[PDB]
């Protein structure tokens, strides 16, 4: 006999929805999570070879074919959608708390590249590289220098180390100015540090980009190299290790499982529980993603192009790096938006021997979604295959007070998961009414 | 503190057949009549004396995942050694056993090694899987075979020892070294680290 009633229920196993269930089922909750997928990780998930033929090309190769060309399905963790982690950000901040470091295992990555007028340039990350780079002269690094030590010595609390400066006064394009700035190293800082994809922050209060540039500074700072770490075996070790953690302290767990019918208390629209060719299973509240419920969900009006490129070489003038990233500031392709590239390798077992994985996105922004790529594929050298995909993006319509039903985002163009757990605290606060405070885990 | 080799061992098995009782036995010999626990055990550290070889071992159950067959497939990596328990009063726990090899054979190392366990033996009256079909089974599926009892301790300590043995004695000296303390970084960061 399956138990009727749980404290909650979540509905996929994406990221988002395993870290709240991991952290509810921690905080003494009862959870079921159920996913009608056959494996963990909803969108965000990791999959083999075969499975990325079956999505995304229209006559999968036979066994033999793709075995005799690219080796056993068991070595390929292939990225559905890219994401690095800032190395002090708030997932590696309750990764440590969770102990979920127990399930996944972290490698750096090597570094981080921008575009500049069809060339890549490594983003410093030391004081040696620094002083190397021919990406400012040396009077503009000068004034760089002193926005950087302003970065360091801001403290909230004394107002003597702000320099006249407001960070909710003041817009981040007035901050550049008391610096003396020039335009390319506003656009530097902007999206190579507080890796904005778009120029919007210039005129908004400089708070958010002092807390970006901080964070990467901070993140570099932690380990050399990058702000960047990424999972051994790929990004699906994550949400497999929440699901861990929450099955640890209590949670229930059903896989392809469809959701039959959403039950909701009459004449109300609120949710009371969910039918399953197991059973019927009630709680007061729901924890989904956004296919669960697309009625309750609105576009962002946005579209993200996502090739995933299969090499068997590294990526030219990386100085033969085994991961990185390259920042394709929009001001050097016309855009409105960056373009990305997420490359990882054997070293992370993501794929077999001598392959690379070479992902590159970016929000539409042209009638041709492809093309718009172009500039991208052009770093790659010559690539085995292509995978390409398009997600639009999805927000809930409402926080889910109303209705109990709590929803995430779908995971965004950002290179990086900090919006991903911005996502998780917020409705965790929706959920429980307090901010999440992370105890060690004993 | 120090050790020769550290393995990592899995347990696998329908939910109820005693795998965590058996953990439990085995780390900490205690046994706990209608074991049920708020939190369910993660893993194990023991490190075992191994013809005259320290060999540590951190054993990992399956907290509850098993009950609708949502292992994290994360839970197979880097694996050496697999013990698939079944329960000697259950025939149905046996028959389980079949699909169980096809996760390990999809999800684990092809140089996996297998272990089967016949649980609960201490329940004589109740008995339903006979010895000898049992262990033809096994036999026909490349793995050794034993039955023990959580409850009363009947060949808990030499299941893990059998385990143990296999993987020591069956290892590549390739495999084997990577499995030593000198080994031990990987070259992953330490995210509690300084
Ligand atoms: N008689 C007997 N009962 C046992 C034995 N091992 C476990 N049990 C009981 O079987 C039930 C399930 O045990 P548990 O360890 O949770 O099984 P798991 O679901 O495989 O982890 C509990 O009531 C245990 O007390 C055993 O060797 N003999
Ligand atoms: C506390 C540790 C310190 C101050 C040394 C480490 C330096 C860090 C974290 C800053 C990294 C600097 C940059 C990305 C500046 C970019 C510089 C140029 C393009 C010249
Ligand atoms: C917590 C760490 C922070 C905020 C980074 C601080 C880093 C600084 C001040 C170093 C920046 C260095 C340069 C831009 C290179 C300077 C080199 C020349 C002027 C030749
Ligand atoms: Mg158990």
């Amino acid at each position: 006999t399956i138990d009727t009633d749980y404290d909650v229920i979540v509905l996929g196993t994406g990221i988002t929805e395993c870290i709240l269930s991991g952290l509810l089922s921690v905080d003494g909750k009862k959870v079921l999570h159920i996913d009608k997928q056959d494996h963990y990780g909803g969108e965000a998930a990791s999959v083999t070879l075969s499975q990325l033929y079956e999505k995304f090309k229209q006559n999968p190769i036979s066994k033999e074919e793709r075995e005799s060309k690219f080796g056993k399905d068991r070595d390929w963790n292939v990225d559905l959608i890219p994401k690095f982690l800032m190395a002090n950000g708030e997932l590696t901040n309750i990764l440590i708390h969770t102990d979920v470091t127990r399930y996944v295992d972290f490698k750096q990555v090597s570094g981080s590249y921008v575009f500049k007028q069809g060339k890549i340039y490594k983003v410093p990350a030391n004081e040696i590289e620094a002083i190397s780079s021919p990406l400012m002269g040396i009077f503009e690094k000068r004034r760089m220098k002193k926005f950087l030590e302003w970065i360091s010595s801001y403290k909230e609390d004394d107002l003597s180390t702000h320099q006249g400066l407001d960070l909710d006064k003041n817009t981040m394009d007035e901050v550049y100015y008391k610096f003396g700035l020039g335009n390319s190293t506003k656009e530097f800082i902007g999206h190579a540090m507080a890796l904005w994809t778009n120029d919007d922050y210039l005129q908004q209060p400089a708070r958010p980009s002092f807390e970006r540039i901080l964070l990467y500074c901070q993140s570099v700072a932690r380990y050399g190299k990058s702000p960047y770490l990424y999972p051994m075996y790929g990004l699906g070790e994550l949400p497999q290790g929440f699901a861990r953690l929450s099955a640890i302290y209590g949670g229930t767990y059903m896989l392809d499982t469809p959701i039959d019918e959403v039950l909701y208390k009459k004449d109300t629209g609120k949710f009371e529980g969910v039918k399953t060719k197991l059973g019927t299973f009630k709680a007061p509240l729901v924890i989904a993603d956004p296919t669960y419920f697309p009625e309750k969900c609105k576009s962002t009006g946005q579209r993200v192009i996502r090739a995933i490129c299969i090499l068997n070489h590294p990526v030219p003038n990386t100085s033969n790096a085994d991961s990185l990233q390259i920042i394709i500031p929009q001001s050097q392709l016309g855009r409105k938006s960056d373009i990305y590239v997420a490359i990882v390798s054997d070293a992370h077992n993501v794929c077999s021997k001598g392959h690379y994985l070479a992902i590159i996105s970016t929000i539409i922004e042209t009638d041709k979604p492809h093309i718009e790529l172009e500039p991208a594929f052009k770093l790659l050298g010559p690539i085995e295959e292509k995978f390409m995909g398009i997600a639009e993006l999805f927000e809930p319509r409402e926080d889910g007070s109303k209705d109990n039903i709590y929803l995430s985002r779908s995971y965004d163009a950002s290179s990086h998961f900090e919006s991903m757990t911005d996502d998780v605290k917020d409705i965790y606060f929706r959920v429980t009414g307090h901010p999440l405070v992370l105890k060690q885990r004993q | 503190s120090e050790y020769d080799y550290l393995f990592k061992l899995l347990l696998i098995g329908n939910s109820g057949v005693g795998k965590s009782c058996l953990l439990l036995r085995f780390s900490d010999d205690t046994y706990t009549n209608d074991y049920i626990s708020t939190i369910g055990v993660d893993f194990k550290i023991k490190t075992v004396e191994l013809d005259g070889k320290t060999v540590k071992l951190q054993i990992w159950d399956t907290a509850g995942q098993e009950r609708f067959r949502t292992i994290t497939s994360s839970y197979y990596r880097g694996s050496h050694g697999i013990i698939i328990v079944y329960d000697v009063t259950d025939q149905e726990s046996f028959n389980g056993v079949k699909m169980w090899l096809q996760e390990i054979d999809r999800y684990a190392t092809s140089t996996v090694l297998k272990l089967l366990v016949g649980n609960k033996c201490d329940l004589k009256d109740k008995r339903v899987v006979e010895y000898d079909v049992a262990k033809e089974f096994a036999d026909a599926n490349k793995m050794p075979f034993l039955e023990t009892s959580a409850l009363d301790s009947t060949n808990v300590e030499d299941a893990f020892l059998t385990m143990a043995r296999q993987i020591k004695e069956s290892m590549s000296q390739q495999n084997l070294n990577e499995t030593t303390q000198k080994k031990e970084d990987k070259g992953n960061v330490n995210l509690k680290g300084q």
